């Protein structure tokens, strides 16, 4: 129990958050935030969309 | 999930009429995306991005 609690690393940046799927996430239904994700080709960001 | 390697080997190819005008160029076309990897993109992306 204690080792697993100590190993829990809180999400800080995008890539570490991107790999995990326990915590859901999403953007607005409109706006340039969605359009940025589509046009982005970064491996962190292409899988983001 | 999938376990182990491929027991046999085959391939997927496009269909062209006998001696068609698209016989040699498309065959050259399909083969030339395998170097810079733009064909390699389209396979691993659709399989393992969305």
């Amino acid at each position: 129990f204690l080792t697993v609690e100590r190993m829990v690393s809180p999400i800080e940046s995008a890539e570490d958050l991107s790999k995990q799927t326990e915590i859901a996430y999403g953007t607005l239904d409109s706006g340039s935030t969605k359009e940025f994700f589509r046009r982005s080709k970064i491996a962190v960001f292409d899988k983001m969309w | 999930m999938k376990v182990g390697g491929n027991l046999d080997s085959k391939g997927y190819d496009i269909a062209t009429p006998k001696g068609s005008s698209l016989g040699t160029p498309v065959n050259l076309a399909v083969l030339k995306l395998s170097e810079q990897g733009v064909l390699d993109k389209l396979k691993n992306k659709w399989w393992y991005d969305k």
